[PDB]
């Protein structure tokens, strides 16, 4: 199925984070309503942050996360989850490799914020 | 600049 | 119930990393077998991170996240999560007012890594 692909409310402020734990780069590319909004890039095996930032949701609320290592696509997996009907986490981790440690980029997303 | 604890 | 206890697999490293969203400025304390072992500290509304840190879990593997306020204690929710059977996410929220968006301190465990 399709992963890294979330729904959140419209209009919405997001954090976005992603570690490292890869001896190659990690590219992560996050999209709010299919256009490119914020890219982090890094390298690091000791799951060093490699880019955080707040992001809009805008009207659509769909935000998809994307992983590349040295522009070939990693092989994602994905949840949400929500606490006490209020907290949200998005969480993607991904696979570069052949280990399936599915940690070389992990992307948290939390909302709301403030 | 009122700093407080508990 | 109780929260922000997490039971690891013995002797693996994890990253834990907190996050900040409320004007009082957040201590969180991280444990490992009932010693603190990492203490994070900052204020921000913007989901600004207040702390990283690589831990190991130690024998027994018990992790125990705290937060608090001033000194005051944040009431906590938590879950665990783990993707595609490998890659755990131990969650944590709290909140240290009355408006419960329970974003105030977030806190991130995430293993295994490298
Ligand atoms: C390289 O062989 C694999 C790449 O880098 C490693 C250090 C490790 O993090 C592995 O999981 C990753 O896929
Ligand atoms: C006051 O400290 C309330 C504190 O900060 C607010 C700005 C808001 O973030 C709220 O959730 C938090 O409890
Ligand atoms: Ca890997
Ligand atoms: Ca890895
Ligand atoms: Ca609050
Ligand atoms: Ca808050």
């Amino acid at each position: 199925a399709t992963q890294g692909v979330f729904t959140l409310p419209a209009n919405t402020r997001f954090g976005v984070t992603a570690f490292a734990n890869s001896s190659g780069t990690q590219t992560v590319n996050v999209l709010v309503n299919n256009e490119t909004a914020a890219t982090f890039s890094g390298q690091s095996t000791n799951n060093a942050v490699i880019g955080t930032q707040v992001l809009n949701s805008g009207s659509s609320g769909k935000v998809q996360v994307q992983v590349s290592v040295n522009g070939r696509p990693s092989d994602l997996v994905s949840a949400q989850v929500i606490l006490t009907n209020e907290l949200n986490f998005a969480l993607v981790g991904s696979e570069d490799g052949t280990d399936n440690d599915y940690n070389d980029a992990v992307v948290v997303i939390n909302w709301p914020l403030g | 600049a009122p700093a407080k604890f508990c």
